[PDB]
C-alpha cells in the first residue's frame, strides 16, 4: 500500500501488531458467480 | 449533520491551552474601587439598530446586588449611573482604607464573599461592620465563613460544612430597555433571585447534601474550573420573557447562554491562544427524573454535550447576540426531526468521543470520561 | 440474509447513525462460546486446561448451506451400519444444534446493516463451523474402501433396466457373487450391513423377514427415481434439461454477437488460443503468399557473403538467383521449426552428409530484390545452426536427410525499429567455415523442407499476412478464396472466427435433429432474408421462388454450414456467403434455444424408446442365463 | 408556471444537506432539470424564525426541448451547498435580468445555432465535432435524433438518462 499520517487514527498500515498469516481455512473469496437461469427466475 | 433542525458543520474545533490565575489582592481591590477610565467593574451594551447604551455588566466586584431595584435607588440614563457609582465607591475606597492601611497590606489575599457582600450592603444602605474583619483571608475562603453563625445570615448561611449564597446579578438594565427585536438578550441574569448556588469543598459532600434536599427544578456544575470553587447551581422559577412567542425559565436560560459562548469559542479558536475556560457547558446532574423528550432541556442537554465534543454551527453567530437571533434559534430547535450524532446526554459523567478533538479530560481531574468505541 | 450481525454501543435503543453500531462477538452472545458446546461427538476435550477461553466473531449461516450441509449429513447416513460395525461417530452430527438464534442487525457493513433489523436469525463462529465440516470429512474419510467394494458389488452385474421390469430369483444372484467377487473385497466378511445397504440404496432388492414375513419397498430415494424414471411416450426429464443447458453454455461461450459485429472489434477482444500450421516454402507461390520475398530469377552471377554469429566465429555462403526471404515486418511474434527430413539435396559436386545448414537474419534498407555483389547485405548475424547426417533412401542409388529440429523466436520488441525504411529479413541455408564455391553448390537455399509455425502471443491478429488493431467480423464473410486460405498466418482472424462459429453449429446439431430437406426452427432465419432480398430492387435480372423452393433452399444452407463450419469464409460460397443470412442465424440461435419449454424431437423420442426397450430384452436374456447356470435349491 | 417562457424559483425551510432526504434532493433536480442549461441563482437567508434556501432560474422553448428527451431524473451532488456556511440575502425576481443589450459575438454564436436546429430534420443522425463540456447541441437538435459528440476535452453531462 503506502504511508501516511494523521493527527488521530484508529489502525496503522506501516505501524505494528498487524498479522499476515495465510491459512487453509481461511482462504478468500468475494462472490465468484451467481445462479440466474432463465428457468429458475420467472 | 443536522439535530432536530439546526444544521451543524463538518468540521470539529475545540481551544487547547487555558491560562494561569492570579489571586485577589487589596491592591486590586482598591484599584478596582478607584474605576479609573478604561478599568472600571463594568461595560455597556448598545442597541444594534440606535445604537444607545440599554443596559451594562458588572464584573468583579458588583456581582452582589440581589435586593429590589428601588432599594438601591438608582439613576436612569448611563452617565448618570456611572458618575452615581463612582461617587458611591470612591468613599467606600476610603472606609475600607481606615482599616487596612496600603502601607503593610498591599499584598493579601481578600475573600471574594466579603467583597461582594460589602459592597451589595454599602449600596443598599444596611450595616456591614461585621463584614470588614472577615475581609482578608486567614484560613480558607469558605472556612472562615462556615463558622462565623447566624449573625451574617443576612448574606451567608451555612447548612453545617455546606455554604448557601444567592447568586447575584451579571446584567442591570436601564431605562431605554424596551424587550426590542435588537435589544440583547440578558437570559433572566437581571432578575432579583434566579438561582442560588451551594459552596463546597468536596464533591461527595455536595451529592449527600442534596439527597435529602429538593432537586426538581435541576442542578447545573462547571466541572473544568469553577470560579469561587466548587459548588452546585439551583433554579428558580422566574422567566424569560423577551424573545417571543417563548417563555424560557431560568434553568434552560443560563444553559442557553452556556452552550452559545461555547459555540462561539469553537469557532473562533487557535492552537497558541489561551482562553479562561476550555468547556463553558453547564451539566445537568441531579433533577433528570422529570425532563420530557420532547421538552426544550432535553435538547438542550444534547446541544451542550455537542458543544462540549468540538462540533460548530452552520449559520453564523453574531459578535452582539440580539432578541431576534435568539427567537429564530430557539424555534429551529423546537422544530421536527431527531438527533442524528451517537452522542446522548447521561446523568452520571459528560462523554468524549475517541475522534474528540477536546483536551479537557487532561485539564480536570473529575467529571469528564472517554470512550474508545465511540468514533 | 448473510453477512455479520450488529449490536448497538450501549444506546437506549435509538440507533440513528452508523456510528452507533459495533459489530457482535461471542462475548455478547455467550452461548456461541467453545465450552458451551454440546459435545456430543467427543470432539472439545473435557479437560479444563486444554479449552481455550477467547473472544471470537461471528457469522451468519443461510439457508442454502444448512441445507446443503444437512444432505452432506445423510450422505454418510447411507452407511451406518458399517459406521456402527467399527464404533465411529455413534450420533449424528445435527448440523441445527450448532446454530444460534439472536435479533440483531444484520449486514456486511455499518450503513446498510444500520436500515436492515431482523429477528431470529440464525450464526456460529468460524471454529464450530470448522469443526463439523471435520467431522463429517473424517466419516467420509473412513469408508473409502467399503464404498468402493459396495460399487463393485452393484455394477458386477445389471441392477438397473432402462424401462420396464426385469426379474431373477435371488439364490441365482448370491451363488454368482460368491463364486466372482474379489477375496479382499469386505463383502465376505460382513455381509448383512451389505444387504441392508444395497436394499437402502436399491429399490429393486427386497429382504423378506422371517420373524414376521412381510417383504417390502424400502428404498429412500424414490423421488430422485421418479425425475429420472421415462415415462412410456417420452425421454426423462433431467436429460432433456442437462441437454438443453449443455447447448444454452456452448452458444454462450461462442459470443454470438462478438462474430456478428458491424463495427470494429480490438484484437485481444476477438483471439482465442491459436495452433501452429505447417508449410513448404518453396512450394508456395509469391503472389499468393504475401509474406515472402524473391530475388529475381534469371539472373546469372551468383555472389558471395561472411557473416559471424553471437560468438565471433566467422562463416561463408552463397545468394544466387531463386534463392527466397521471409519479412520478419508487422508480423506479430512468431516461432519457427524447419525440418528437412526426408529430402536429398545430393549431387555430384556437393554432397550434404557432415554440412551444416543455418538461419540467418538481415537487416537492411534495401529490397531483397535489388541485391548483389554483397555490398548490399547490411548488417546480418547467424542465429541458429545445426549438422546435418545422411543415411540409405527407398530409392536405389540415393540417400536421404535425417531429422532435424531448427528453432528459431522471433520478437519484435526487442529489435530496434527506429528508421521505417528498415527491413527485416530470414534466410535458411547451407554454412561452411570454407568457401561454397558457386559450381560445387547450386541450390538456392534449403527452403524446401516443412516448417512448423506458432504463434508467440494471444492478443495479436493478421489479415492475409499483415497485422490490424481491429476487426469487423461481418466484413470477413464470403472473402477468402481458397488458395488464400492454405498461405495466411496461424494468427489470422478467419480461423479465429472458424473456431467461434463451430460452437454454433456444436450447439445446432446438439439441439436439432431434422432429415434431408425439413424445415427447422434454425433454419427459417435464412429463408425470411431470402423472401425479402429477392423482393428488393438492386441490378439485374429478378428471379421469384415459392416458399417450397426457398424452403429446401434455407435447409441446404444451414446443412452445409453444419458440415463444413468453414464455409462462412470462403469466397463464391452459394447462400452463406451473404453477411445477412449469417448474422440472422447467429442471432436466431439464442432466441430458437431459450424458448424451449422442456421439450425434444420425435424422431429422438421414438428412436429412444425403441432402444431402451431393446435394452431390456436382453438384460433379461441375461438374467435368464444367471438364472438357468446357478440352480437355486 | 403555464407558459412555456417564465421564471421558476424553490424554496426549502431549515435545509438538510448533510444527509438529504430524497424529497429535497428530488425536488432540486426537478428544478435543474425543466431549466438546465440557463443560468442559476441560491440565497440563504432567515425569514420568520427559520433558514431558508431558494433557488431561481428561467425556463425556455430550449429548456422543453432538452427535457423531452430525457427517460428519467438525474440527481445532483449536494457537496456544493453543505460546505456553504454563510448568509446570502436574496434578491426580487426580473423577467429580463440583462439591462445592456447581447455582445456581437453572442449574436454570431445565436447565428450558427439557429443554422445548426434548422438543418436538422426530424429523426436524422448527428455527427458533432468539437462540442464542449456543456453539451449545447442536446438542446438544437430534435429529441429523436441520435447524437455522438466528438472532444478532447471530458464531458460534464450524465450518461444513462
Amino acid at each position: 500500500m503506502g504511508n501516511a499520517s494523521s493527527i488521530v487514527q484508529t489502525i496503522n498500515v506501516t505501524g505494528d501488531g498487524n498479522v499476515f498469516k495465510p491459512s487453509a481455512e481461511t482462504s478468500s473469496t468475494a462472490v465468484p458467480s451467481l445462479s440466474l437461469s432463465p428457468g429458475m427466475l420467472n | 449533520a443536522n439535530v432536530w433542525g439546526v444544521r451543524l458543520a463538518d468540521s470539529l474545533s475545540s481551544p487547547t491551552i487555558e491560562t494561569r490565575t492570579r489571586q485577589y489582592t487589596l491592591h486590586d481591590l482598591c484599584s478596582d474601587l478607584d474605576a479609573n477610565p478604561g478599568r472600571e467593574p463594568w461595560k455597556p451594551l448598545r442597541n444594534q439598530r440606535t445604537n444607545n447604551i440599554v443596559a451594562v455588566q458588572l464584573f468583579r466586584p458588583l456581582q452582589g446586588l440581589v435586593l429590589d431595584t428601588q432599594l438601591y435607588g438608582f439613576p436612569g440614563a448611563f452617565d448618570d449611573w456611572e458618575r452615581f457609582m463612582r461617587e458611591k465607591l470612591r468613599v467606600l475606597k476610603y472606609e475600607v482604607l481606615r482599616i487596612y492601611p496600603i502601607s503593610n497590606y498591599s499584598n493579601e489575599h481578600v475573600n471574594v464573599f466579603v467583597a461582594n457582600a460589602l459592597v451589595g450592603a454599602f449600596l443598599s444602605n444596611q450595616a456591614f461592620y461585621d463584614l470588614l474583619p472577615l475581609l482578608i483571608i486567614n484560613d480558607t475562603m469558605i472556612g472562615d465563613l462556615l463558622g462565623t453563625g447566624a449573625s451574617l445570615s443576612q448574606f451567608f448561611q451555612s447548612h453545617g460544612d455546606v455554604l448557601e449564597v444567592a447568586a447575584g446579578r451579571k446584567y442591570l438594565q436601564m431605562e431605554n430597555y424596551s424587550n426590542d427585536d435588537d435589544d440583547p438578550p440578558l437570559f433572566a441574569k437581571d432578575l432579583s433571585d434566579y438561582a442560588k448556588a451551594f459552596y463546597s469543598d468536596t464533591y461527595e459532600v455536595l451529592d449527600r447534601f442534596f439527597w435529602t434536599h429538593d432537586s426538581s427544578a435541576g442542578v447545573l456544575v462547571h466541572y473544568d474550573k469553577p470560579t469561587n470553587g466548587h459548588h452546585y447551581l439551583l433554579g428558580t422559577l422566574t422567566q424569560m420573557v423577551s424573545a417571543p412567542p417563548y417563555i424560557i425559565n431560568a434553568t434552560d436560560a443560563m444553559l442557553l447562554e452556556s452552550c452559545l459562548e461555547q459555540f462561539s469559542a469553537n469557532v473562533r479558536a487557535r492552537p497558541a491562544q489561551p482562553v479562561t475556560r476550555l468547556d463553558q457547558c453547564y451539566h445537568l446532574r441531579w433533577g433528570a427524573q422529570y425532563v420530557g423528550e420532547d421538552s426544550l432541556t432535553y435538547r438542550l442537554g444534547v446541544l451542550s454535550l455537542l458543544a462540549t465534543n468540538g462540533y460548530q454551527l452552520a449559520r453564523p453567530i453574531p459578535r452582539q447576540l440580539t432578541n431576534r437571533w435568539l427567537s429564530s434559534f430557539v424555534s429551529q430547535i423546537m422544530s421536527d426531526g431527531v438527533n442524528e450524532t451517537p452522542l446522548w446526554p447521561q446523568e452520571r459523567y459528560v462523554q468524549i468521543a475517541y475522534d474528540s478533538p477536546s483536551v479537557v479530560d487532561g485539564a480536570t481531574q473529575y467529571g469528564y470520561v472517554r470512550k474508545n468505541q465511540l468514533r | 440474509p448473510g453477512g455479520v450481525p450488529w449490536i448497538a454501543v450501549g444506546d437506549e435503543t435509538s440507533v440513528t447513525s452508523p456510528g452507533a453500531l459495533r459489530r457482535m462477538t461471542s462475548k455478547d452472545i455467550p452461548e456461541t462460546a467453545i465450552i458451551n458446546t454440546d459435545n456430543s461427538s467427543g470432539a472439545v476435550p473435557s479437560e479444563s486446561a486444554l479449552v481455550p477461553y477467547i473472544d471470537e466473531p461471528l457469522v451468519v449461516v443461510t439457508e442454502h448451506a444448512i441445507t446443503n450441509f444437512t444432505k452432506a449429513e445423510m450422505a454418510l447416513e447411507f452407511n451406518r451400519e458399517f459406521l456402527d460395525k467399527m464404533r465411529v461417530l455413534s450420533v449424528s452430527p445435527k448440523y441445527s444444534d450448532l446454530l444460534t438464534y439472536v435479533d440483531c442487525y444484520v449486514g456486511v457493513s455499518a450503513r446498510q446493516a444500520l436500515n436492515n433489523f431482523q429477528k431470529q436469525v440464525p450464526v456460529i463462529t468460524p471454529t464450530r463451523q470448522t469443526m463439523y465440516v471435520d467431522s463429517i470429512q473424517a466419516a467420509l474419510k473412513a469408508l473409502e474402501k467399503w464404498e468402493i467394494d459396495l460399487r463393485v458389488a452393484q455394477t458386477l452385474l445389471p441392477t438397473n433396466v432402462p424401462i420396464g421390469e426385469v426379474s431373477c430369483p435371488m439364490q441365482s444372484v448370491v451363488k454368482l457373487l460368491d463364486d466372482q467377487l474379489p477375496d479382499d473385497s469386505l463383502i465376505r466378511r460382513y455381509p448383512k450391513e451389505a444387504a441392508v445397504a444395497l436394499a437402502k440404496r436399491n429399490g429393486g432388492i427386497q429382504w423378506m423377514d422371517v420373524s414376521e414375513g412381510t417383504v417390502m419397498n424400502e428404498a429412500v430415494n424414490a423421488v430422485a427415481a421418479s425425475a429420472l424414471a421415462p415415462s412410456a411416450s417420452a425421454p426423462p426429464l433431467e436429460e432433456k434439461s442437462k441437454l438443453t443447458e449443455q447447448a444454452m453454455d456452448l452458444v454462450t461461450a461462442a459470443e454470438p454477437e462478438i462474430i456478428a459485429s458491424l463495427a470494429p472489434v480490438p484484437a485481444p477482444v476477438f483471439a482465442i488460443p491459436p495452433k501452429p500450421a505447417d508449410y513448404n516454402v518453396r512450394t508456395l507461390r509469391i503472389d499468393e503468399a504475401t509474406w515472402l520475398r524473391m530475388i529475381p530469377k534469371s539472373m546469372n552471377t551468383p555472389f558471395q557473403i561472411q557473416v559471424t554469429d553471437n560468438t565471433g566465429t566467422n562463416w561463408h555462403l552463397n545468394l544466387r538467383g531463386g534463392t527466397r526471404v521471409v519479412n520478419l515486418d508487422q508480423i506479430a511474434p512468431m516461432r519457427f521449426v524447419l525440418d528437412l527430413g526426408g529430402k536429398s539435396y545430393k549431387e555430384t559436386s556437393w554432397d550434404p552428409n557432415g554440412k551444416k545448414v543455418g538461419f540467418i537474419v538481415f537487416q537492411s534498407k534495401i529490397p531483397f530484390e535489388l541485391w548483389t555483389a554483397a555490398s548490399q547485405i547490411g548488417q546480418a548475424t547467424v542465429v541458429n545452426y545445426v549438422q546435418l547426417y545422411a543415411e540409405d533412401s527407398s530409392f536405389t542409388a540415393q540417400s536421404i536427410i535425417a531429422t532435424t529440429s531448427l528453432a528459431y523466436n522471433y520478437e519484435p520488441e526487442q529489435l530496434n525499429k527506429t528508421d521505417p525504411e528498415m527491413n527485416y529479413y530470414l534466410l535458411a541455408t547451407f554454412i561452411d567455415s570454407a568457401a561454397i564455391t558457386p559450381t560445387n553448390m547450386t541450390q538456392p537455399d534449403v527452403w524446401d523442407a516443412l516448417l512448423t509455425m506458432s504463434p508467440l502471443s494471444a492478443g495479436e491478429v493478421t489479415v492475409k499476412g499483415a497485422v490490424v488493431s481491429e476487426v469487423v467480423p461481418a466484413d470477413l464473410i464470403g472473402s477468402y478464396t481458397p488458395e488464400s486460405l492454405n498461405a495466411s498466418l496461424p494468427n489470422d482472424a478467419a480461423r479465429c472466427m472458424i473456431d467461434r462459429a463451430s460452437k454454433i453449429a456444436e450447439a445446432i446439431k446438439i439441439d436439432d435433429d431434422a432429415g434431408p430437406d425439413e424445415y427447422s426452427p434454425n433454419s427459417v432465419p435464412i429463408q425470411g432474408q431470402l423472401a425479402i432480398s429477392q423482393l428488393e430492387t438492386g441490378y439485374g435480372v429478378r428471379i421469384f421462388n415459392p416458399k417450397g423452393i426457398l424452403s429446401k433452399i434455407a435447409s441446404r444452407a444451414m446443412q452445409a454450414f453444419i458440415g463444413d463450419p468453414s464455409t462462412i469464409i470462403t469466397q463464391a460460397a452459394p447462400v452463406l456467403s451473404d453477411k445477412n443470412n449469417w448474422i440472422a442465424l447467429a442471432q436466431g440461435v439464442k432466441t430458437s434455444l431459450r424458448t424451449k419449454s422442456l421439450s425434444a424431437g420425435v424422431k429422438t423420442a421414438v428412436s429412444k424408446l425403441s432402444s431402451s426397450e431393446s435394452i431390456q430384452n436382453w438384460t433379461q436374456g441375461f438374467l435368464d442365463k444367471v438364472s438357468a447356470h446357478f440352480p437355486a435349491p | 408556471g403555464s407558459s412555456v417562457t417564465g421564471i421558476e424559483t424553490i424554496s426549502i425551510e431549515n435545509p438538510g444537506f448533510s444527509n438529504m432526504t430524497q424529497a429535497a434532493r428530488i425536488g432540486i433536480s426537478g428544478l435543474c432539470a425543466n431549466v438546465g442549461n440557463a443560468r442559476k441563482s441560491i440565497a440563504i437567508y432567515e425569514s420568520h424564525g427559520a433558514r431558508v434556501l431558494t433557488i431561481t432560474s428561467r425556463r425556455s422553448p430550449a429548456s422543453a426541448r432538452r427535457k423531452s428527451r430525457l427517460r428519467y431524473l438525474p440527481l445532483i451532488d449536494p457537496r456544493s451547498l453543505e460546505v456553504q456556511a454563510r448568509t446570502i440575502l436574496p434578491a426580487d425576481p426580473v423577467l429580463f435580468e440583462n439591462v445592456s443589450g447581447a455582445s456581437p459575438h453572442v449574436c454570431l454564436t445565436m447565428m450558427y445555432n439557429f443554422e445548426v436546429s434548422s438543418a436538422v430534420y426530424d429523426g436524422d443522425v448527428v455527427l458533432d465535432l468539437g462540442t464542449g463540456p456543456e453539451a449545447k447541441i442536446l438542446e438544437l437538435i430534435p429529441a429523436t435524433s441520435p447524437v455522438t459528440c466528438v472532444d478532447i476535452r471530458p464531458t460534464a453531462q450524465p450518461s444513462g438518462c
